[PDB]
């Protein structure tokens, strides 16, 4: 919560094909301000994601 | 007539679809729906219903 500003996602977009089956999520974090340590930073927060 | 015996017979036609681009209650399985094919060798066309 005190790194994701927004998640904006769509399903039907998929990235190999479309359809009801497939969706994707863009999310849109807090400013690198706001976001410190290396903990919080993306090459670390899709990590636990993951 | 043979003209439209081949056209309705050699054709490709465009069902719809079991899932429902917008859909039901909750359901799920979702598929396509397959008609009329374009014929593909000489024996198909020769047998067009006259």
């Amino acid at each position: 919560k005190n790194n994701v500003e927004s998640v904006f996602a769509v399903n039907g977009f998929g990235f190999a094909g479309r359809g009801q089956n497939t969706g994707i999520a863009f999310v849109s974090l807090k400013d690198w301000a706001d976001r410190p340590g290396e903990e919080n930073k993306v090459e670390a927060i899709t990590m636990r994601a993951t | 007539d043979v003209i439209t015996a081949i056209k309705a017979q050699n054709a490709q036609v465009a069902a719809g679809q079991l899932g429902g681009t917008p859909p039901v209650k909750g359901q799920q399985l979702n598929a396509s729906i397959i008609a009329q094919t374009r014929l593909t060798s000489t024996e198909e066309f020769g047998k067009i219903l006259l």
